[PDB]
Protein backbone atom coordinates (compact mmCIF):
# COMPACT_ATOMS: atom_id res chain seq x y z
CA UNK A 1 0.00 0.00 0.00
CA UNK A 2 1.21 3.01 -1.02
CA UNK A 3 0.65 6.72 -0.49
CA UNK A 4 -1.76 7.57 -3.63
CA UNK A 5 -0.17 10.66 -5.31
CA UNK A 6 1.16 11.30 -8.41
CA UNK A 7 4.72 11.86 -7.95
CA UNK A 8 5.57 14.10 -11.53
CA UNK A 9 3.45 16.78 -10.64
CA UNK A 10 3.89 16.99 -6.99
CA UNK A 11 7.24 17.36 -7.53
CA UNK A 12 5.98 20.47 -9.21
CA UNK A 13 3.42 21.56 -6.70
CA UNK A 14 6.08 21.69 -3.76
CA UNK A 15 7.55 25.19 -4.89
CA UNK A 16 6.14 28.25 -3.09
CA UNK A 17 5.30 29.89 -6.05
CA UNK A 18 5.18 33.82 -4.70
CA UNK A 19 8.75 33.84 -3.18
CA UNK A 20 9.78 37.22 -2.65
CA UNK A 21 12.20 36.95 0.55
CA UNK A 22 15.44 38.55 1.64
CA UNK A 23 16.38 40.29 -1.42
CA UNK A 24 12.96 42.30 -2.04
CA UNK A 25 12.58 41.05 -6.17
CA UNK A 26 11.93 37.42 -6.83
CA UNK A 27 15.83 35.76 -7.89
CA UNK A 28 16.67 33.89 -10.65
CA UNK A 29 17.66 29.85 -10.34
CA UNK A 30 17.98 26.82 -11.36
CA UNK A 31 15.87 23.32 -9.76
CA UNK A 32 16.41 19.47 -10.20
CA UNK A 33 13.99 16.95 -9.24
CA UNK A 34 14.62 13.69 -8.05
CA UNK A 35 11.98 10.50 -7.21
CA UNK A 36 14.07 8.25 -4.11
CA UNK A 37 12.24 5.51 -3.07
CA UNK A 38 13.26 3.54 -0.05
CA UNK A 39 12.64 0.04 0.70
CA UNK A 40 13.61 -3.13 2.86
CA UNK A 41 14.85 -5.46 0.80
CA UNK A 42 16.84 -7.76 3.87
CA UNK A 43 13.20 -8.63 5.63
CA UNK A 44 13.30 -11.96 3.31
CA UNK A 45 10.83 -14.64 3.41
CA UNK A 46 11.30 -18.26 4.20
CA UNK A 47 11.99 -19.57 1.16
CA UNK A 48 13.62 -23.09 1.98
CA UNK A 49 10.79 -24.96 4.04
CA UNK A 50 8.45 -25.46 1.35
CA UNK A 51 10.79 -27.62 0.14
CA UNK A 52 10.49 -30.15 3.29
CA UNK B 1 39.73 27.48 -7.95
CA UNK B 2 42.70 25.17 -6.17
CA UNK B 3 42.29 26.41 -3.07
CA UNK B 4 38.09 26.06 -2.54
CA UNK B 5 38.11 22.50 -3.63
CA UNK B 6 41.05 21.61 -1.40
CA UNK B 7 39.55 22.92 1.26
CA UNK B 8 36.41 20.46 0.85
CA UNK B 9 39.08 17.82 -0.38
CA UNK B 10 40.99 18.45 3.62
CA UNK B 11 38.32 19.16 6.15
CA UNK B 12 34.65 19.12 3.93
CA UNK B 13 33.92 22.79 5.30
CA UNK B 14 34.68 26.28 3.72
CA UNK B 15 35.28 28.26 6.66
CA UNK B 16 37.09 31.98 5.78
CA UNK B 17 37.50 34.23 8.64
CA UNK B 18 37.82 37.69 9.27
CA UNK B 19 41.72 37.57 10.12
CA UNK B 20 42.32 35.57 7.01
CA UNK B 21 45.60 36.68 4.99
CA UNK B 22 44.05 37.30 1.77
CA UNK B 23 40.60 38.62 3.16
CA UNK B 24 40.90 42.69 3.30
CA UNK B 25 37.20 42.66 4.01
CA UNK B 26 37.23 40.33 6.39
CA UNK B 27 33.88 38.56 5.08
CA UNK B 28 32.48 35.75 7.56
CA UNK B 29 31.50 32.33 5.54
CA UNK B 30 31.24 29.01 7.53
CA UNK B 31 30.04 27.27 4.41
CA UNK B 32 29.86 23.90 5.47
CA UNK B 33 29.11 20.95 3.56
CA UNK B 34 28.48 17.77 5.85
CA UNK B 35 30.73 15.28 4.76
CA UNK B 36 29.39 12.29 7.38
CA UNK B 37 32.61 11.14 9.00
CA UNK B 38 36.05 12.68 7.07
CA UNK B 39 38.15 10.82 8.78
CA UNK B 40 38.69 6.76 9.74
CA UNK B 41 40.21 6.37 13.17
CA UNK B 42 42.53 4.10 13.69
CA UNK B 43 43.68 3.44 17.90
CA UNK B 44 46.74 1.86 16.13
CA UNK B 45 48.75 2.97 13.32
CA UNK B 46 50.82 1.01 11.04
CA UNK B 47 54.11 1.58 11.78
CA UNK B 48 53.42 0.70 15.82
CA UNK B 49 55.32 -2.31 16.98
CA UNK B 50 56.87 -3.28 19.92
CA UNK B 51 59.25 -6.99 20.67
CA UNK C 1 -20.83 29.88 4.91
CA UNK C 2 -20.49 26.27 5.00
CA UNK C 3 -20.82 24.12 1.59
CA UNK C 4 -19.67 26.36 -0.81
CA UNK C 5 -17.31 29.07 0.44
CA UNK C 6 -16.77 32.22 -1.62
CA UNK C 7 -14.16 33.72 -3.13
CA UNK C 8 -11.36 34.10 -0.56
CA UNK C 9 -7.98 35.57 -1.47
CA UNK C 10 -5.09 33.28 -0.30
CA UNK C 11 -1.77 34.96 -1.29
CA UNK C 12 -0.74 38.74 -3.40
CA UNK C 13 2.50 39.59 -3.97
CA UNK C 14 3.77 42.96 -4.15
CA UNK C 15 6.59 43.98 -6.27
CA UNK C 16 8.59 47.07 -6.21
CA UNK C 17 11.13 49.27 -8.01
CA UNK C 18 14.24 49.52 -6.24
CA UNK C 19 15.38 52.86 -4.51
CA UNK C 20 16.64 55.23 -6.58
CA UNK C 21 19.76 57.83 -6.44
CA UNK C 22 21.61 60.76 -8.66
CA UNK C 23 23.42 59.82 -11.75
CA UNK C 24 25.55 62.73 -10.86
CA UNK C 25 26.82 61.54 -7.23
CA UNK C 26 28.81 58.14 -7.96
CA UNK C 27 28.38 55.16 -6.03
CA UNK C 28 30.18 53.49 -3.38
CA UNK C 29 29.93 49.84 -2.32
CA UNK C 30 31.62 48.06 0.24
CA UNK C 31 30.89 44.71 2.14
CA UNK C 32 31.24 44.15 5.30
CA UNK C 33 30.27 41.12 8.12
CA UNK C 34 26.69 41.10 10.29
CA UNK C 35 26.20 40.95 13.38
CA UNK C 36 24.55 37.70 14.52
CA UNK C 37 22.54 39.10 17.15
CA UNK C 38 20.32 41.50 15.25
CA UNK C 39 17.33 39.92 14.53
CA UNK C 40 17.89 40.61 10.60
CA UNK C 41 14.81 38.76 9.23
CA UNK C 42 12.98 42.00 10.47
CA UNK C 43 14.44 44.75 8.79
CA UNK C 44 14.10 43.05 5.14
CA UNK C 45 10.40 42.02 5.12
CA UNK C 46 8.44 44.81 3.38
CA UNK C 47 8.80 44.66 -0.43
CA UNK C 48 8.37 48.24 -0.28
CA UNK C 49 11.70 49.87 -0.76
CA UNK C 50 13.24 51.14 1.80
CA UNK C 51 17.12 52.14 3.13
CA UNK C 52 18.42 52.02 6.68
CA UNK C 53 21.79 53.50 8.12
CA UNK C 54 23.91 51.12 9.64
CA UNK C 55 26.37 51.35 12.07
CA UNK C 56 29.69 49.49 12.99
CA UNK C 57 31.26 47.94 16.08
CA UNK C 58 34.57 50.22 17.01
CA UNK C 59 36.24 47.35 19.31
CA UNK C 60 35.61 44.13 21.09
CA UNK C 61 34.23 40.31 19.76
CA UNK C 62 32.53 41.55 16.90
CA UNK C 63 34.76 44.41 15.74
CA UNK C 64 34.05 45.00 11.68
CA UNK C 65 29.98 43.61 12.00
CA UNK C 66 27.73 45.69 11.51
CA UNK C 67 24.42 46.64 13.07
CA UNK C 68 21.22 48.76 12.39
CA UNK C 69 21.83 52.27 14.20
CA UNK C 70 19.56 53.19 17.21
CA UNK C 71 19.30 56.96 17.96
CA UNK C 72 19.75 56.71 21.94
CA UNK C 73 22.99 54.37 20.99
CA UNK C 74 25.74 56.92 21.09
CA UNK C 75 28.34 54.76 20.51
CA UNK C 76 26.24 53.87 17.03
CA UNK C 77 25.47 57.14 16.54
CA UNK C 78 29.17 58.34 16.49
CA UNK C 79 30.27 55.43 14.52
CA UNK C 80 27.78 55.23 11.44
CA UNK C 81 29.37 53.52 8.55
CA UNK C 82 26.77 53.85 5.57
CA UNK C 83 23.26 52.55 4.43
CA UNK C 84 22.10 49.16 2.84
CA UNK C 85 19.61 50.28 0.04
CA UNK C 86 18.05 47.57 -0.90
CA UNK C 87 16.80 43.77 0.23
CA UNK C 88 19.20 41.20 0.79
CA UNK C 89 19.34 37.50 1.85
CA UNK C 90 19.83 37.42 5.39
CA UNK C 91 19.52 33.61 5.83
CA UNK C 92 21.80 33.13 2.81
CA UNK C 93 24.59 35.36 3.41
CA UNK C 94 25.79 36.79 6.51
CA UNK C 95 27.59 39.71 4.57
CA UNK C 96 26.18 42.75 3.13
CA UNK C 97 26.60 45.06 0.97
CA UNK C 98 27.03 48.68 2.64
CA UNK C 99 26.52 51.87 0.18
CA UNK C 100 28.85 54.54 1.23
CA UNK C 101 29.18 57.36 -0.83
CA UNK C 102 25.14 58.21 -1.91
CA UNK C 103 22.25 60.19 -2.93
CA UNK C 104 19.00 58.53 -1.80
CA UNK C 105 15.80 60.27 -1.42
CA UNK C 106 14.34 61.67 1.75
CA UNK C 107 11.12 59.31 1.47
CA UNK C 108 13.08 55.85 0.82
CA UNK C 109 15.07 56.18 4.39
CA UNK C 110 14.04 54.44 7.33
CA UNK C 111 15.08 53.46 10.91
CA UNK C 112 11.95 52.19 12.71
CA UNK C 113 11.64 48.80 12.08
CA UNK C 114 8.02 49.23 12.48
CA UNK C 115 8.74 51.70 9.91
CA UNK C 116 5.39 53.42 7.43
CA UNK C 117 5.95 52.79 3.74
CA UNK C 118 8.08 55.83 1.55
CA UNK C 119 7.01 57.84 4.37
CA UNK C 120 9.63 60.29 5.71
CA UNK C 121 10.90 59.40 8.92
CA UNK C 122 10.98 62.16 11.69
CA UNK C 123 13.60 60.84 13.83
CA UNK C 124 16.58 61.32 11.14
CA UNK C 125 15.38 64.57 10.02
CA UNK C 126 15.92 65.92 13.55
CA UNK C 127 19.62 64.39 14.00
CA UNK C 128 20.52 64.26 10.55
CA UNK C 129 23.70 66.40 11.91
CA UNK C 130 25.15 63.77 14.10
CA UNK C 131 24.39 61.21 11.35
CA UNK C 132 26.30 63.25 8.99
CA UNK C 133 23.63 63.89 6.39
CA UNK C 134 23.00 66.63 4.40
CA UNK C 135 19.21 67.16 2.96
CA UNK C 136 19.36 69.07 0.47
CA UNK C 137 16.63 69.13 -1.68
CA UNK C 138 14.96 65.99 -1.16
CA UNK C 139 17.62 63.95 -0.78
CA UNK C 140 19.81 62.63 1.61
CA UNK C 141 23.15 63.65 0.44
CA UNK C 142 25.63 61.61 2.50
CA UNK C 143 29.56 60.91 2.54
CA UNK C 144 31.13 58.31 5.00
CA UNK C 145 34.60 58.26 3.36
CA UNK C 146 35.62 61.18 4.78
CA UNK D 1 46.99 62.54 -14.03
CA UNK D 2 46.74 59.44 -16.10
CA UNK D 3 46.72 56.28 -14.96
CA UNK D 4 45.84 52.63 -16.13
CA UNK D 5 43.78 49.81 -14.22
CA UNK D 6 42.98 46.26 -14.33
CA UNK D 7 40.88 44.17 -12.52
CA UNK D 8 39.89 40.82 -12.29
CA UNK D 9 37.77 37.99 -10.90
CA UNK D 10 35.23 35.35 -11.02
CA UNK D 11 31.92 34.13 -9.30
CA UNK D 12 31.87 30.02 -8.29
CA UNK D 13 31.86 27.47 -5.09
CA UNK D 14 32.35 23.64 -5.62
CA UNK D 15 29.00 21.82 -5.71
CA UNK D 16 29.75 18.14 -4.05
CA UNK D 17 27.12 15.98 -6.74
CA UNK D 18 26.53 13.19 -4.97
CA UNK D 19 24.28 12.75 -1.77
CA UNK D 20 22.76 9.23 -0.36
CA UNK D 21 18.87 9.64 -0.65
CA UNK D 22 17.79 7.07 2.32
CA UNK D 23 19.41 9.10 4.64
CA UNK D 24 20.96 12.61 3.67
CA UNK D 25 24.91 11.30 4.08
CA UNK D 26 28.01 11.44 2.08
CA UNK D 27 30.69 8.73 1.56
CA UNK D 28 33.05 9.68 -1.47
CA UNK D 29 35.95 10.79 0.07
CA UNK D 30 37.77 10.41 3.30
CA UNK D 31 40.83 10.51 5.37
CA UNK D 32 43.09 8.28 7.45
CA UNK D 33 46.43 8.56 9.33
CA UNK D 34 48.35 5.25 8.94
CA UNK D 35 52.00 6.31 9.67
CA UNK D 36 53.04 8.01 13.12
CA UNK D 37 56.68 8.99 11.69
CA UNK D 38 57.56 8.15 8.43
CA UNK D 39 59.94 11.45 7.58
CA UNK D 40 62.84 9.02 8.41
CA UNK D 41 61.95 6.71 4.96
CA UNK D 42 62.09 9.93 3.15
CA UNK D 43 65.12 11.18 1.31
CA UNK D 44 66.19 15.07 3.05
CA UNK D 45 64.85 18.03 0.50
CA UNK D 46 67.15 20.80 -0.87
CA UNK D 47 66.80 24.17 0.77
CA UNK D 48 65.24 27.38 -0.43
CA UNK D 49 67.47 29.67 -2.10
CA UNK D 50 67.13 33.35 -0.51
CA UNK D 51 68.81 35.50 -2.44
CA UNK E 1 25.32 26.35 6.71
CA UNK E 2 25.69 29.69 4.94
CA UNK E 3 26.22 29.42 1.06
CA UNK E 4 25.09 25.81 0.97
CA UNK E 5 21.87 25.16 2.48
CA UNK E 6 21.85 21.17 3.07
CA UNK E 7 19.20 18.77 2.55
CA UNK E 8 15.77 19.51 5.00
CA UNK E 9 12.96 18.47 5.19
CA UNK E 10 9.75 20.33 4.10
CA UNK E 11 6.37 18.23 4.91
CA UNK E 12 5.69 15.22 6.07
CA UNK E 13 1.92 13.40 4.75
CA UNK E 14 1.32 10.32 7.35
CA UNK E 15 -1.36 8.20 5.38
CA UNK E 16 -2.79 6.28 7.93
CA UNK E 17 -5.45 3.37 7.43
CA UNK E 18 -9.14 4.04 8.98
CA UNK E 19 -9.90 2.03 11.98
CA UNK E 20 -11.86 -1.46 11.28
CA UNK E 21 -14.77 -3.00 12.95
CA UNK E 22 -16.10 -6.16 12.99
CA UNK E 23 -18.05 -7.28 9.85
CA UNK E 24 -20.27 -9.48 11.75
CA UNK E 25 -21.69 -7.14 14.16
CA UNK E 26 -23.26 -4.56 11.29
CA UNK E 27 -23.71 -0.57 11.73
CA UNK E 28 -26.15 1.97 12.40
CA UNK E 29 -25.43 6.01 11.75
CA UNK E 30 -26.88 8.85 12.04
CA UNK E 31 -26.29 11.96 10.99
CA UNK E 32 -26.48 14.88 13.28
CA UNK E 33 -25.39 18.18 13.89
CA UNK E 34 -22.34 19.75 15.24
CA UNK E 35 -22.07 21.91 18.62
CA UNK E 36 -20.06 25.09 17.40
CA UNK E 37 -18.87 26.19 20.65
CA UNK E 38 -16.18 23.26 21.15
CA UNK E 39 -13.08 23.43 18.54
CA UNK E 40 -13.83 21.03 15.59
CA UNK E 41 -10.38 21.52 14.49
CA UNK E 42 -8.19 20.29 17.09
CA UNK E 43 -10.28 16.84 16.95
CA UNK E 44 -9.84 15.70 13.59
CA UNK E 45 -6.23 17.21 13.17
CA UNK E 46 -3.97 13.88 13.70
CA UNK E 47 -3.31 11.68 10.76
CA UNK E 48 -3.09 8.56 13.01
CA UNK E 49 -7.03 7.29 13.06
CA UNK E 50 -8.64 8.01 16.35
CA UNK E 51 -12.77 7.20 17.53
CA UNK E 52 -13.67 9.56 20.00
CA UNK E 53 -17.62 9.64 21.85
CA UNK E 54 -20.19 12.65 21.37
CA UNK E 55 -23.01 13.25 23.57
CA UNK E 56 -26.16 15.18 22.82
CA UNK E 57 -27.79 17.44 24.40
CA UNK E 58 -30.86 16.14 25.64
CA UNK E 59 -32.68 19.75 26.57
CA UNK E 60 -31.27 23.21 25.86
CA UNK E 61 -31.58 25.47 23.19
CA UNK E 62 -28.54 23.60 21.17
CA UNK E 63 -30.23 20.08 21.61
CA UNK E 64 -29.48 17.82 18.87
CA UNK E 65 -26.41 19.24 18.73
CA UNK E 66 -23.35 17.01 19.96
CA UNK E 67 -20.43 17.73 21.65
CA UNK E 68 -17.38 15.25 22.39
CA UNK E 69 -17.77 14.31 25.99
CA UNK E 70 -15.80 15.38 28.78
CA UNK E 71 -15.32 12.48 31.22
CA UNK E 72 -15.66 14.55 34.24
CA UNK E 73 -19.52 15.54 33.74
CA UNK E 74 -21.92 13.79 34.64
CA UNK E 75 -24.51 15.51 31.68
CA UNK E 76 -22.74 14.38 28.69
CA UNK E 77 -21.89 10.79 30.48
CA UNK E 78 -26.18 10.17 30.81
CA UNK E 79 -26.65 11.24 27.60
CA UNK E 80 -23.70 9.94 25.27
CA UNK E 81 -24.89 9.24 21.73
CA UNK E 82 -22.21 6.99 19.98
CA UNK E 83 -18.56 7.29 18.46
CA UNK E 84 -17.37 9.16 15.50
CA UNK E 85 -15.08 6.80 13.54
CA UNK E 86 -11.83 7.91 11.67
CA UNK E 87 -12.55 11.52 10.07
CA UNK E 88 -14.27 14.27 9.34
CA UNK E 89 -14.23 17.51 6.97
CA UNK E 90 -14.89 20.15 10.20
CA UNK E 91 -14.84 22.80 8.28
CA UNK E 92 -16.84 22.08 4.91
CA UNK E 93 -19.73 20.51 6.92
CA UNK E 94 -20.96 21.53 10.23
CA UNK E 95 -22.96 17.53 10.60
CA UNK E 96 -21.43 14.53 11.49
CA UNK E 97 -22.17 11.23 10.28
CA UNK E 98 -22.06 9.51 14.24
CA UNK E 99 -22.13 5.75 13.98
CA UNK E 100 -24.33 4.54 16.83
CA UNK E 101 -23.69 0.53 16.39
CA UNK E 102 -20.43 -0.73 15.83
CA UNK E 103 -17.07 -2.87 17.35
CA UNK E 104 -14.01 -0.73 17.51
CA UNK E 105 -10.43 -2.20 18.82
CA UNK E 106 -9.57 -0.53 21.59
CA UNK E 107 -6.46 0.42 20.89
CA UNK E 108 -8.02 2.82 18.89
CA UNK E 109 -10.38 5.19 20.97
CA UNK E 110 -9.45 7.93 22.14
CA UNK E 111 -11.00 10.23 24.30
CA UNK E 112 -8.71 13.63 24.72
CA UNK E 113 -7.86 14.76 21.71
CA UNK E 114 -3.97 15.11 23.30
CA UNK E 115 -3.73 11.71 23.43
CA UNK E 116 -0.93 9.04 22.73
CA UNK E 117 -1.93 7.39 19.20
CA UNK E 118 -2.97 4.12 18.55
CA UNK E 119 -2.97 3.14 22.44
CA UNK E 120 -5.61 2.19 24.63
CA UNK E 121 -7.03 5.08 26.51
CA UNK E 122 -7.16 4.02 30.35
CA UNK E 123 -9.59 6.76 31.50
CA UNK E 124 -12.14 5.11 28.95
CA UNK E 125 -11.68 1.56 30.25
CA UNK E 126 -11.77 3.13 34.17
CA UNK E 127 -15.29 4.13 33.04
CA UNK E 128 -16.78 1.89 30.73
CA UNK E 129 -19.49 0.32 32.81
CA UNK E 130 -21.39 4.31 32.78
CA UNK E 131 -20.76 4.75 28.97
CA UNK E 132 -22.25 1.26 28.07
CA UNK E 133 -19.39 -0.04 27.37
CA UNK E 134 -19.19 -3.88 26.96
CA UNK E 135 -15.25 -4.84 26.65
CA UNK E 136 -14.62 -8.20 25.59
CA UNK E 137 -11.44 -9.38 23.73
CA UNK E 138 -9.45 -6.37 22.73
CA UNK E 139 -12.89 -4.45 21.31
CA UNK E 140 -15.46 -2.09 22.48
CA UNK E 141 -19.02 -3.32 21.65
CA UNK E 142 -21.62 -0.47 21.87
CA UNK E 143 -25.21 0.19 20.51
CA UNK E 144 -26.66 3.31 21.87
CA UNK E 145 -30.18 2.57 20.41
CA UNK E 146 -31.16 1.84 24.21
CA UNK F 1 48.70 63.60 -3.38
CA UNK F 2 45.32 64.99 -1.79
CA UNK F 3 42.45 62.57 -2.24
CA UNK F 4 43.30 58.88 -2.49
CA UNK F 5 42.87 55.36 -0.75
CA UNK F 6 46.25 53.90 0.64
CA UNK F 7 46.58 50.39 2.93
CA UNK F 8 47.39 51.12 6.46
CA UNK F 9 50.39 48.68 5.88
CA UNK F 10 51.70 51.55 3.36
CA UNK F 11 51.61 54.95 5.73
CA UNK F 12 54.77 55.13 7.55
CA UNK F 13 55.34 58.37 9.63
CA UNK F 14 58.80 57.67 10.42
CA UNK F 15 61.99 56.91 8.06
CA UNK F 16 63.31 54.80 10.93
CA UNK F 17 59.75 52.81 11.28
CA UNK F 18 59.96 49.13 10.01
CA UNK F 19 58.25 48.69 6.01
CA UNK F 20 55.42 46.03 5.42
CA UNK F 21 54.06 46.52 9.05
CA UNK F 22 51.33 49.57 10.39
CA UNK F 23 52.68 52.50 11.70
CA UNK F 24 50.65 52.73 15.52
CA UNK F 25 50.76 56.32 16.11
CA UNK F 26 49.43 57.10 12.80
CA UNK F 27 46.28 55.12 14.13
CA UNK F 28 46.71 56.61 17.51
CA UNK F 29 46.05 60.11 16.08
CA UNK F 30 43.86 58.82 12.90
CA UNK F 31 41.18 61.40 14.02
CA UNK F 32 43.62 65.03 13.97
CA UNK F 33 45.06 63.63 11.08
CA UNK F 34 41.57 63.23 9.42
CA UNK F 35 42.06 59.81 8.27
CA UNK F 36 38.88 57.94 8.53
CA UNK F 37 40.28 53.56 8.57
CA UNK F 38 37.03 51.50 7.84
CA UNK F 39 39.00 48.32 6.57
CA UNK F 40 42.90 48.15 5.61
CA UNK F 41 43.10 50.97 3.49
CA UNK F 42 42.79 54.32 4.70
CA UNK F 43 40.69 57.49 2.75
CA UNK F 44 41.39 61.00 3.03
CA UNK F 45 40.21 63.88 0.91
CA UNK F 46 41.80 66.83 2.42
CA UNK F 47 40.27 68.93 -0.48
CA UNK F 48 36.78 68.97 1.21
Amino acid sequence: MRVPININNALARVRDPLSIGGLKFPTTKEIQEAVAAIADKFNQENDLVDRF
Amino acid sequence: RRWLTWQVMRTGRITIQPNDPYNPNGLKYVIDYGVTDIELPLPQKFDAKDG
Amino acid sequence: MDKVKLFQTIGRVEYWERVPRLHAYGVFALPFPMDPDVNWAQWFTGPHPRAFLVSIHKYGPKAGHVYPTNLTDEDALLNVIGMVLDGHDYENDPNVTVTLKAAVPIEYVQQDPQAPALQPHQAVLDAAEVLKLKVIKGHYFFDYTR
Amino acid sequence: PPYYAIIAGFHGLPQLSGYNTEDFSFHRFKWLKYANNVQSYLPPFPPKVEL
